[PDB]
C-alpha cells in the first residue's frame, strides 16, 4: 500500500477522438499511364502494396454518420481539383454573342437500324452559326456549329438566341488532354494517427460497434459522382441496409445500400466530329460540326427483371420501419435538372437520363407475385455539354466533343430516397418514396460510413512498486 | 506476439508486454516518400498536404519527447521516478487496477487529475536533482 | 513561485529555482490549433505565416536537444560534467557569482568562448565512452 | 585532425576517433540565415523550395534519434547494449573486422539483417526493464 | 503582314526592370546531407574516382 508510486510507461494502447488531415495514395499499377487524371494525379505518395488490417477484438468504439469529419476534407479536395484542373485551359468569354439559329436541315442516313424504335434526334439538336472574330481583332468571320438545346436559351426577339450561361459566369472548356476516370483513391493518415474500421456486416448507421479492426489507411474510394443512383459503388455484404439518423425526420436524404449489383447499359450510338475552330490569339474551340450516320438518342439498358427483385427486397426491408403503411414509388416532383434527372459522366461526356418508368410501382403486402418475363428496360438521355456540377462553389465548365461511339457499363450499388410527408388519419395507410435529391456529400457518405480517424496518446500512467534509486 | 493497436481492449495487466508494437510506429509510415515522379509539383494541392501532414507527425512525435525528457525517464520504455501516489486520485489497490481494467478506461477514469500530476512529476524530478548539486 | 521569466533579474543563486516553469513552456502554445474554420484556405497569408510559426518552434526545441543531446545527460534539467575551467574565461570566484551578479549580464561576459565551450564539453563526453569500451 | 567525412576512407579501427566532427553537423547549416533581403518573396518557389530544405533537416536527423531513444543508448555517442551476436549475421573473427574493414562497406555486408536487429535490440531493452519494474 | 507568334500562342514583353544577366549560383543541400566532388583532371562521363574530395 505505502509503496505505491507513479510509473509513468510509454506506448500505451490509447486512443481519444480528434481530427486531422489526410493525404492521397494512388495505386502502383492504376499510377503512370501517362493519362494526366484530374482526381488521382501523379503527385499522390505510393500506397503500401501490404495494409495490415490488425483485428482489435475485445473492446467497443463509438462510431457516427452524419458526422464523420472526414467527408469534409475529402469534399474540399474534391472541388480544389476540379477547380485546378480548369485554370491551364481555354476560357469562352469571346462566345458570348447573339446567335442565329435554324432548325435542322440535313440529307443523313434514313435506315437508322431502328432496333430502339424510340425516336431520331431532330429537334434535338439546333444548327446556329454565330459570328466570332479571327486572331485579328479587327476582322470577324461567321462559323457555324451544332449545339443541343439545353445549352441554348432566347431573351427575346424570336429566331436569335444565345448561348445559357452568359448571365451567370463563363465556362471554361475542358482541356482534352485530360480525362474524367475515375481512379480509386487510398486516403492515408499522417503518421502519429490512425483510422479505425467497423468490420461489422449488418451494420446500422450510427450507434456502437464491437467488431472495430484497426487499418493503417483506407482502400480505394472510388470519386464517381452521380445524382440519382450510386455508380460504382461498393456493395454491403450483410443484408440490405437502410440507414438514416432519423427515419421519423423526412428532412433529410435516405441512402439504401445493396447486396446484389445490378449492370446498367447505356451508350451513345451516334457520331459527332470534332471540328477546331480558333477564337483569337491562341485560343482554339472545338465543336460539334456535323453529325453523319447513324442518329438515335442516347439510350441505357437495365435487366427489367433484376429491377423487379431489388426492388421487392428494398420493399421487404422497409417494411419493418414501416410496419403497416403501404409503400409505393414516384418520379420526382420537380425542381432542378440534376434532382428530376439521372446524371453521371462517363468518357468526359455528360449524361442526364430520364429514368422515370423505373419508379412506378406499388406494393401493397406481397400477396400476388408480378410475374413477368424478362423485357430489357430502355429509357431515353439527353446530352449536355455546358455542365454545371456545383451550384455555386464549383466553375462551371464545358466538355469538348468527344467523337466515335461512346458505350460503358456502370454497375449499380445505392439509390436515394426521401419520404414525404403527412397527416394523421388523412393518409390511407400509405407512404410514398420519391429518388433523386442529395447533395453531393450524400453520394459519399455511402462509402466512408466505416472509419473514423483517431489520436495516439501512448503516455501511460499508473501506480506500481518502484522507487528510483538515490546517488550518493 | 501482437499488431500494431492490437491489445487495446485486453486487460492492462497483459496488456504491458506489447508496448514496443505501438512505440514503434509513431513516425516510420508512408509519408517519408517525396512523390511518385517529379510542372512545380509543390504547389499541387495534393502536393500542398504532405507539408501538412509531414509537420503534424513531427510536432505530435516531440509533444512526447518533451514529457518524456523533463521527468528523468527519457530514452526508455517502461520507466518509474519515485513520486509518491497520495491515491486521491485513485484509491484502488494493486490487484483491482492492473489484472482487470483495460488501458483505455484508465485514462479515461483519471483525465480530470491528468494536469496536476504531469506538474508533480517535474517538480519531483528538479528538486531531487537540486539535491545532487548540494551534495557534493 | 514564479511565472514566465519570473526571475530574469533575480540573482543566479535565487534564479536557480524556478528552471523548471520555463523548460515547460518551450513548446507549449495556441499554435497548435489548425484554424477557425477551414477560398483556399491551406494557402490564405494568414495561413502560410502559421505554418512558418511551426516549422520555428520545432527548430528552436530541437537545436537546445541536440547540443543537451551530445553532452552525455540527456533528459535531465540541471547537469554537470568533468570539464574543469581554465579559469581565464572567467576569473571571477564563486559568491561574487553566484549572490549579486546577474543571468543576462553573466552570458555577456562568457558569451565570447561559447564557441570554445560547447566543442571542448562535447569532446569530454566521447572521451569518457572510449575509455567506457575498452574497460570491461 | 580530419574534417567532416574525413575518414569515411580509413580504416575500422582510426575511423572512431572522428564520430564527434561527423556528428555535430546534422542540423546547423546555411538554412539558419534568413534571406538576403526579406515578386512573391514568400511564395517563390525557393520560397517553397526552401521550406522543404527545412522540414527535411529535422525529420531526417529526427528519425535516427527515434532509434537511440528505444535503445536507451540515449544521449550517448557510444552504447553499450546486451544483445549476444550470434555469429549468424557475420562470423569473421574481432581481429578481421576492426584491423582493415573500413566502415563504408562493413555494413553494407550486413545489410540483409538491419530489418532484424533494429527490432531484436527493441525486445532485449523491453526485457531488461521490465525485470527491473518487479526488483526495486 | 501580321507578328508571327500573335496567332500561336499569347506574347508578353519583359519589363526592363529585370535583366537578364546571368549572376553566379551555389546550389546548397540541406542539412544532413553531403556532396561528393571528384577532383580528379582526366575524367570522363562515369568511372570510379578515386580522388574525390
Ligand atoms: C464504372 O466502372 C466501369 C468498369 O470499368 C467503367 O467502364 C469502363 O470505363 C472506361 C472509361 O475510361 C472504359 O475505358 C475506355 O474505353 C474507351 C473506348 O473508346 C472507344 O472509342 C475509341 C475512339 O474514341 C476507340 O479508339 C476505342 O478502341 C480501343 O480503345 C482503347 C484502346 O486501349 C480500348 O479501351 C478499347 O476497348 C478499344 O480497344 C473504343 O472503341 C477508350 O477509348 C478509352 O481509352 C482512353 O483512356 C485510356 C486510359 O487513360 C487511354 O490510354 C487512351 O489513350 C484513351 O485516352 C485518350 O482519350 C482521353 C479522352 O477520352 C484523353 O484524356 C487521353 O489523354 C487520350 O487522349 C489521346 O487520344 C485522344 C483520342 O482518343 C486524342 O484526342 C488525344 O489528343 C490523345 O491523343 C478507355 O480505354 C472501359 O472500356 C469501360 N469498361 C467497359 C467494360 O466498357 C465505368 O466508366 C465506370 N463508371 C464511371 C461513371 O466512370
Ligand atoms: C420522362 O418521361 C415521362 C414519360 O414517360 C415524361 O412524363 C411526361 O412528360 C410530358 C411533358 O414532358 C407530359 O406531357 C404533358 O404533361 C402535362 C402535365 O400536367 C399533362 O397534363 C399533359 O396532358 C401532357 O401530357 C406527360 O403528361 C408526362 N407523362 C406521361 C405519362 O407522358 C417526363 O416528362 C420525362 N422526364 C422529363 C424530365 O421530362
Ligand atoms: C448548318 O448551317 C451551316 C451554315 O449556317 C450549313 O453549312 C452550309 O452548307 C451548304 C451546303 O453545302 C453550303 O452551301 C453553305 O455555304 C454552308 N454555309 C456555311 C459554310 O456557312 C450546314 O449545312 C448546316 N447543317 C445542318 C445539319 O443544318
Ligand atoms: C455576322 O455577320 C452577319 C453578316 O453581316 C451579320 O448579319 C447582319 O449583320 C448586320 C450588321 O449589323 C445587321 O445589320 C443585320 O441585321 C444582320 N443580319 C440579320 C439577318 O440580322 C451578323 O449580325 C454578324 N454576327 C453578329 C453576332 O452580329
Ligand atoms: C468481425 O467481423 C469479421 C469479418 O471480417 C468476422 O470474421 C469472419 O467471420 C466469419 C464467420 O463465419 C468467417 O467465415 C470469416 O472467414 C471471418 N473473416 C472474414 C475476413 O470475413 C469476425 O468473426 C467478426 N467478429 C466476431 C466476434 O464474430
Ligand atoms: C442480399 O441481401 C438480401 C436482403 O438484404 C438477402 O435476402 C434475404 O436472404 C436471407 C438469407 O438468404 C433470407 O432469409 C431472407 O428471406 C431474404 N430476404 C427476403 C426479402 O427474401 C440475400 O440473401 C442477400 N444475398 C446473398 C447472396 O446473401
Ligand atoms: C452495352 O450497350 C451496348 C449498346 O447499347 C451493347 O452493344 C451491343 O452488343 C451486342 C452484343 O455484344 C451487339 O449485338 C450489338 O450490336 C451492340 N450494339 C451496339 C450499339 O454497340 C453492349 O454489348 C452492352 N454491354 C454489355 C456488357 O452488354
Ligand atoms: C436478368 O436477371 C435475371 C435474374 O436476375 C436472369 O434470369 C436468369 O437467367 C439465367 C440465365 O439467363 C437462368 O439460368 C436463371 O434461371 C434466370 N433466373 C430467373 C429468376 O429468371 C435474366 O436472364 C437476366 N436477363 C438477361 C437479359 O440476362
Ligand atoms: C460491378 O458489379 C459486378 C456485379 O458482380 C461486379 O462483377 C464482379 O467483379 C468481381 C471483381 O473482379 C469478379 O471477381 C466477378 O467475376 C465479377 N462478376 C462476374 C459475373 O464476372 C464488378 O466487380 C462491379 N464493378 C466493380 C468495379 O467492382
Ligand atoms: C477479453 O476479455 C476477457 C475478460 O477476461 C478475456 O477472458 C480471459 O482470457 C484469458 C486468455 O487466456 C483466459 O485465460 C481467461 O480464462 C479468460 N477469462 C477470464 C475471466 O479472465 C479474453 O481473453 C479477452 N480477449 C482478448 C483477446 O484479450
Ligand atoms: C589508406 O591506406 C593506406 C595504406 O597504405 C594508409 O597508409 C598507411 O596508414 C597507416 C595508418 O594511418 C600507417 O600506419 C601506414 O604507415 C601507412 N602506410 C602507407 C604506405 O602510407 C592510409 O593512411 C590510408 N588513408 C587514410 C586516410 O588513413
Ligand atoms: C500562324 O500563322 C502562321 C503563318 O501566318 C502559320 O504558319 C503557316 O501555316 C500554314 C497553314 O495555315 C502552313 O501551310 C504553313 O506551312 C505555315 N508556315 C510554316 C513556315 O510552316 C501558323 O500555322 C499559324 N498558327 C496558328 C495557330 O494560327
Ligand atoms: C424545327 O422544329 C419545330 C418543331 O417541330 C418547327 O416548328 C420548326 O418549323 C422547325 N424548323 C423549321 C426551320 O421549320
Ligand atoms: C427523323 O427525323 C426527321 C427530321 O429530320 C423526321 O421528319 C422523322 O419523323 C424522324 N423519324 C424517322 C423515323 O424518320
Ligand atoms: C440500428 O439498427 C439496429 C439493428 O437492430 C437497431 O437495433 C438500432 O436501434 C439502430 N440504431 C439507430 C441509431 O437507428
Ligand atoms: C461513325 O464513325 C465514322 C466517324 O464519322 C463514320 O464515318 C461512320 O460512318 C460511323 N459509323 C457507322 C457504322 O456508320
Ligand atoms: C416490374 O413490376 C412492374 C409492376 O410492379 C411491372 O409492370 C413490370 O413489368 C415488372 N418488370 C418486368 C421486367 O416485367
Ligand atoms: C407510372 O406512370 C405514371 C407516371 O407519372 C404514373 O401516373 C403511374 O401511376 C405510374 N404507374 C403505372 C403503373 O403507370
Ligand atoms: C411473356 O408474357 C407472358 C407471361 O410470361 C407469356 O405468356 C408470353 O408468351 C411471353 N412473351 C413471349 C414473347 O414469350
Ligand atoms: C476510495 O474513495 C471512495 C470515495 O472517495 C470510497 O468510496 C472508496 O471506498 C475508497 N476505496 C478505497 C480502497 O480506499
Ligand atoms: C472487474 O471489473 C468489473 C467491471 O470492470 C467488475 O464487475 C468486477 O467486479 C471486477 N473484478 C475484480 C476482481 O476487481
Ligand atoms: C472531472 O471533470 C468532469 C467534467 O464535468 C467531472 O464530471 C468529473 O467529476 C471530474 N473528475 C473526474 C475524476 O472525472
Ligand atoms: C494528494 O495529491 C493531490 C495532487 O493532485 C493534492 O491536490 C492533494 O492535496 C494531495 N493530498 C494530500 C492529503 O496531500
Ligand atoms: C583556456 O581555454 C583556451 C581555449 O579557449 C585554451 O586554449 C587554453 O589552453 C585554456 N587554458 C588552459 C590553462 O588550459
Ligand atoms: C555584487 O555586485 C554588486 C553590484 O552588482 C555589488 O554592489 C556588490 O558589492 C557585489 N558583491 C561583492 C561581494 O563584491
Ligand atoms: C541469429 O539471429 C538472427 C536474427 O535475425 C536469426 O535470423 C538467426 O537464425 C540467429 N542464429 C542463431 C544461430 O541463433
Ligand atoms: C565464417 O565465414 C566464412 C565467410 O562468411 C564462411 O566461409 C565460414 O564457413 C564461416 N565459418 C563458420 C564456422 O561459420
Ligand atoms: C587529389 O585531389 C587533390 C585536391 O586538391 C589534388 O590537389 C591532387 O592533385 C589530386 N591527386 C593526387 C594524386 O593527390
Amino acid at each position: 500500500a505505502e509503496n505505491l508510486w507513479v510509473t509513468v510507461y510509454y506506448g500505451v494502447p490509447v486512443w481519444k477522438d480528434a481530427d486531422t488531415t489526410l493525404f492521397c495514395a494512388s495505386d502502383a499499377k492504376a499510377h503512370e499511364t501517362e493519362a494526366h487524371n484530374i482526381w488521382a494525379t501523379h503527385a499522390c505518395v505510393p500506397t503500401d502494396p501490404n495494409p495490415q488490417e490488425i483485428y482489435m477484438e475485445n473492446v467497443t468504439e463509438n462510431f457516427n454518420m452524419w458526422k464523420n469529419n472526414m467527408v469534409e476534407q475529402m469534399q474540399e479536395d474534391i472541388i480544389s481539383l476540379w477547380d485546378q484542373s480548369l485554370k491551364p485551359c481555354v476560357k469562352l468569354t469571346p462566345l458570348c454573342v447573339t446567335l442565329s439559329c435554324t432548325n435542322v436541315t440535313l440529307t443523313n442516313v434514313n435506315y437508322t437500324n431502328n432496333f430502339p424504335n424510340i425516336g431520331n434526334i431532330t429537334d434535338e439538336v439546333r444548327n446556329c452559326s454565330f459570328n466570332v472574330t479571327t486572331e485579328i481583332r479587327d476582322k470577324k468571320q461567321k462559323v457555324y456549329a451544332l449545339f443541343y438545346k439545353l445549352d441554348i436559351v432566347q431573351m427575346e426577339n424570336k429566331n436569335s438566341y444565345r448561348l445559357i450561361n452568359c448571365n451567370t459566369s463563363v465556362c471554361k472548356q475542358a482541356c482534352p488532354k485530360i480525362s474524367f476516370d475515375p481512379i480509386p483513391i487510398h486516403y492515408c493518415t499522417p503518421a502519429g494517427y490512425a483510422i479505425l474500421k467497423c468490420n461489422e456486416k449488418n451494420f446500422n448507421g450510427t450507434g456502437p460497434c464491437k467488431n472495430v479492426s484497426s487499418v493503417q489507411c483506407t482502400h480505394g474510394i472510388k470519386p464517381v459522382v452521380s445524382t440519382q443512383l450510386l455508380l460504382n459503388g461498393s456493395l454491403a455484404e450483410g443484408e440490405i441496409i437502410i440507414r438514416s439518423e432519423n427515419l421519423t425526420n423526412n428532412a433529410k436524404t435516405i441512402i439504401v445500400h445493396l447486396n446484389k449489383s445490378v449492370e446498367i447499359n447505356c451508350t451513345r450510338p451516334s457520331n459527332n466530329t470534332r471540328t477546331s475552330v480558333t477564337i483569337g490569339p491562341g485560343q482554339v474551340f472545338y465543336r460539334t460540326g456535323d453529325i453523319i450516320g447513324d442518329i438515335r438518342k442516347a439510350y441505357c439498358e437495365i435487366n427489367g427483371t433484376k429491377w423487379n427483385e431489388t426492388l421487392k427486397q428494398v420493399v421487404g426491408k422497409l417494411k419493418e420501419h414501416f410496419p403497416n403503411k403501404t409503400i409505393s414509388f414516384q418520379p420526382p416532383s420537380g425542381g432542378d435538372l440534376e434532382i428530376t434527372m439521372h446524371h453521371f459522366n462517363c468518357r468526359g461526356e455528360f449524361f442526364y437520363c430520364n429514368t422515370t418508368q423505373l419508379f412506378n410501382s406499388t406494393w401493397i403486402n406481397s400477396t400476388t407475385i408480378k410475374e413477368y418475363n424478362d423485357t430489357i428496360i430502355y429509357l431515353p438521355c439527353k446530352i449536355k455539354q455546358i455542365i454545371n456540377m456545383w451550384q455555386g462553389v464549383g466553375q462551371c465548365m464545358y466538355a469538348p466533343p468527344i467523337r466515335g461511339k461512346i458505350n460503358c457499363v456502370s454497375n449499380i450499388t445505392g439509390i436515394l430516397l426521401t419520404r414525404d410527408g403527412g397527416d394523421a388519419n388523412a393518409t390511407n395507410d400509405t407512404e410514398t418514396f420519391r429518388p433523386g435529391g442529395g447533395n453531393i456529400k450524400d453520394n459519399w457518405r455511402s462509402e466512408l460510413y466505416k472509419y473514423k480517424v483517431v489520436q495516439i496518446e501512448p503516455l501511460g500512467i499508473a501506480p506500481t512498486k518502484c522507487k528510483r534509486r538515490v546517488v550518493e | 506476439i501482437f499488431g500494431f493497436l492490437g491489445a487495446a481492449g485486453s486487460t492492462m495487466g497483459a496488456a504491458s508486454n506489447t508496448l514496443t508494437v505501438q512505440a514503434r510506429q509513431l513516425l516510420s509510415g508512408i509519408v517519408q516518400q517525396q512523390s511518385n515522379l517529379p510542372h512545380l509539383l509543390q504547389l499541387t494541392v495534393w502536393g500542398i498536404k504532405q507539408l501538412q501532414a509531414r509537420v503534424l507527425a513531427v510536432e505530435r512525435y516531440l509533444e512526447v519527447q518533451k514529457f518524456l525528457g523533463l521527468w528523468g525517464c527519457s530514452g526508455k520504455i517502461i520507466c518509474c521516478t519515485a513520486v509518491p501516489w497520495n491515491s486521491t486520485w485513485s484509491n484502488k489497490s494493486f490487484e483491482q487496477i492492473w489484472n482487470n481494467m483495460t488501458w483505455i478506461e484508465w485514462e479515461r477514469e483519471i483525465s480530470n487529475y491528468t494536469s496536476q500530476i504531469y506538474d508533480i512529476l517535474t517538480e519531483s524530478q528538479f528538486q531531487q536533482d537540486i539535491n545532487e548539486v548540494d551534495l557534493l
